[PDB]
């Protein structure tokens, strides 16, 4: 009923981060896990999720860049974020709902993590 | 208020039913998440399981009546059932055990189910007026055990695993058995005739051999539903023509074809309605998060409340007709909540499923705790046979019907599943409205035939 996120941080545009979501008592394997993000001055939006049986759902802007996967020996869900852009900057929440649906709105999810900050800076090296 | 053996029977029934519904509530989700069945596979294998668990009840009535005695068969059935529950917990170590364990529950239930009721009828003088009230409380006992199991079992499975939940079912049966042993004195003079002769070891061996053989036959059928379908098809058509060849009996027959429709609908609670709540309903009621599988507990809940009231508050045909209209409304309500009262994200309010279960449980009261007692009143060991046979056919058909709502495991969007459930639930509601209306059309000629 309580999830903990891990793995956020600060990365330069084009880099990668890997978020992980873990649950305490309930086996996370019975749960669709959706990753939401809140960017400054905007509402939480569905980024990406995996359901209890490996169906996946993505927001269009993150397709081919983000990957959601699930380790059901560690009872953990991952969000691998590649080719990160500045607009991906946000607080990322994992959320858990029993079963095989990933609804788009936060109200479809009962259990929520506290949120990790992901900042993607436009920094590049000097030429 | 009630004789002392009444309270023993009440609590034995409560705990046995707690064990059974502990399994029933989680079984389809277990098929899907643990054995990796598709929803279609899970729904037809649940149909087959429930068909066996219900079709075998007649055997247990006969065994308690003429072979071992009602009290001995209660003990034997409770032991086989507990073994089955512990065996189902064992099958998380040995997956190839699951079907044999399920057949052991079926046979266990087949031996046990008919017997506590029979015992209860014998705790009161032949037309003691407290019997009506005692049997209403007996049904409420079934449904308190069922309510606890359907609410708690999914939570336990989520937090501790299926092995712990099945073992707790086994434990519920071992405590039912302990309550029976520690109240054996209350029923020393209550029983069937074999109960009071010395036990015949020949008949006991015959029952144990048949039980084992039938455990294996059940496991086979549950693993091969496509020949269970033909076994029950040909069995039905051949007892159809034995029936047709042997005017108050034609009333028992049409009443039975209507109970069939009711049991097709009842079969949806652990399958299509259960997954409907998982997929397309908000998992939050009165501000609490709940396991959606626990929504099945809404039926015993409404039964526990509605049964005293209805006890307080035509004849045979109208009561059946009213139950059928109620089940029709339950499904039309589910269809309507999907068609018109859903979120942008495709999720519907849990209050709609509260009303669906209220309707369905009223239908249960009017039709299910009424048909057997008074189908007999119209009618004998043959109709008891063919009644449990048609109800088994009803659970097989129910599993097949639930498969029209089966969702592939890769679908994740509730707006993709909402229309499937609403199409199937609405067509189920419209057919059962038609059936209820022809029932009502026929109620007068029926009431005349009962003269
Ligand atoms: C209408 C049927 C309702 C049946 C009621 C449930 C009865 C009580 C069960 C144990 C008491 C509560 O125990 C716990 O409480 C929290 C919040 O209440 C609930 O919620 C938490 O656990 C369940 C299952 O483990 C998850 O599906 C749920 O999404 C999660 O948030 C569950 O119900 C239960 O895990
Ligand atoms: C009250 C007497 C109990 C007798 C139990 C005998 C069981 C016989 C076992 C035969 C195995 C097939
Ligand atoms: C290879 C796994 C087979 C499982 C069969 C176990 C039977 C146990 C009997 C109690
Ligand atoms: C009252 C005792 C019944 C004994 C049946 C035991 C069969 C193994
Ligand atoms: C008795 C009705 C059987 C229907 C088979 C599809």
């Amino acid at each position: 009923v309580q999830l903990v996120e891990s793995g956020g941080g600060l990365v330069q545009a084009g880099g990668s981060l890997r978020l992980s979501c873990a649950a305490s008592g309930p086996t996370l394997s019975n749960y669709a896990v959706g990753w939401f993000r809140q960017a400054p001055g905007k509402e939480r939006e569905f980024v990406a999720g995996i359901n209890w049986s490996s169906g996946l759902r993505y927001k269009d802007v993150v397709k081919g860049r983000f990957t959601v996967s699930r380790d059901n020996v560690k009872d953990t869900v991952y969000l691998q974020m590649n080719s990160l852009k500045p607009e991906d900057t946000a607080v990322y929440y994992c959320a858990a709902r029993f079963g095989g649906m990933l609804p788009l709105q936060p109200s479809g999810y009962a259990n929520w993590g506290q949120g990790t900050q992901v900042t993607v800076s436009s920094h590049h090296h000097h030429h | 208020q009630q004789p002392r053996p009444f309270f023993m029977i009440f609590f034995v029934e409560l705990w046995e039913r707690f064990g059974y519904y502990g399994v029933q509530g989680v079984l389809a989700v277990f098929f899907v998440k643990q054995l990796g069945f598709s929803q279609e596979q899970a729904f037809v294998t649940f149909g087959a399981f429930a068909a066996l668990v219900y079709g075998l009840i007649s055997i247990g009535g006969y065994v308690g009546d003429h072979l071992l005695g009602t009290k001995r068969t209660i003990v034997l059935g409770a032991l086989v059932l507990a073994i089955g529950y512990f065996m189902t917990g064992m099958s998380l170590l040995k997956p190839d055990l699951i079907f044999i364990a399920l057949g052991t529950i079926a046979v266990g239930n087949g031996l046990f189910k008919a017997n506590p009721a029979s015992l209860l009828s014998k705790c009161y003088p032949p037309k003691d007026p407290r019997l009506d009230g005692a049997f209403t409380l007996f049904y409420m006992s079934i449904n308190i055990g069922s309510l606890i199991a359907l609410s708690l079992a999914p939570v336990i499975a989520d937090r501790f695993g299926y092995s712990v939940t099945y073992n707790l079912c086994g434990a519920g049966l071992i405590i039912a058995l302990l309550v029976y042993i520690a109240c054996r004195g209350m029923v020393k003079d209550i029983g069937s005739e074999p109960d009071f002769r010395p036990m015949s070891f020949s008949k006991l061996l015959y029952v144990l051999l048949g039980s084992v053989v039938m455990i294996f036959v059940c496991a086979w059928l549950m693993h091969n539903v496509e020949v269970a379908n033909l076994v029950l098809i040909v069995l039905s058509i051949v007892v159809t023509i034995i029936f047709f060849r042997q005017n108050k009996m034609f009333v028992a027959f049409v009443l039975m074809l209507e109970a069939v429709v009711f049991y097709i609908l009842y079969a949806q609670m652990p399958t299509s309605l259960n997954f409907f709540a998982i997929n397309n309903v908000h998992h939050e009621i009165l501000g609490f998060s709940i396991n959606p599988v626990s929504f099945q507990a809404l039926n015993p809940f409404w039964v526990v409340l509605a049964s005293p009231i209805l006890a307080g508050i035509l004849s045979m045909p109208m009561k059946f007709t009213l139950g059928m209209f109620m089940c029709s409304l339950g499904f039309l309500t589910a269809a309507a909540a999907g068609m018109w009262f859903a979120d942008a994200q495709g999720l519907t309010s849990p209050w709609f499923i509260v009303l669906v279960y209220l309707f369905q449980s009223l239908g249960e009261l009017f039709i299910s705790a009424l048909g057997l007692a008074m189908i007999a009143a119209l009618v004998m060991g043959f109709i008891l046979g063919m009644w449990f046979l048609t109800q088994a056919a009803a659970f097989l058909l129910g599993g097949y019907v639930a498969t029209f709502t089966a969702v592939p495991d890769n679908i994740t969007d509730p707006l993709e599943t909402l229309p499937v459930y609403t199409n199937v639930f609405g067509k189920i509601g419209l057919v059962t409205l038609g059936v209820a209306v022809v029932m009502l059309l026929m109620v007068p000629w029926l009431k005349r035939m009962i003269a």
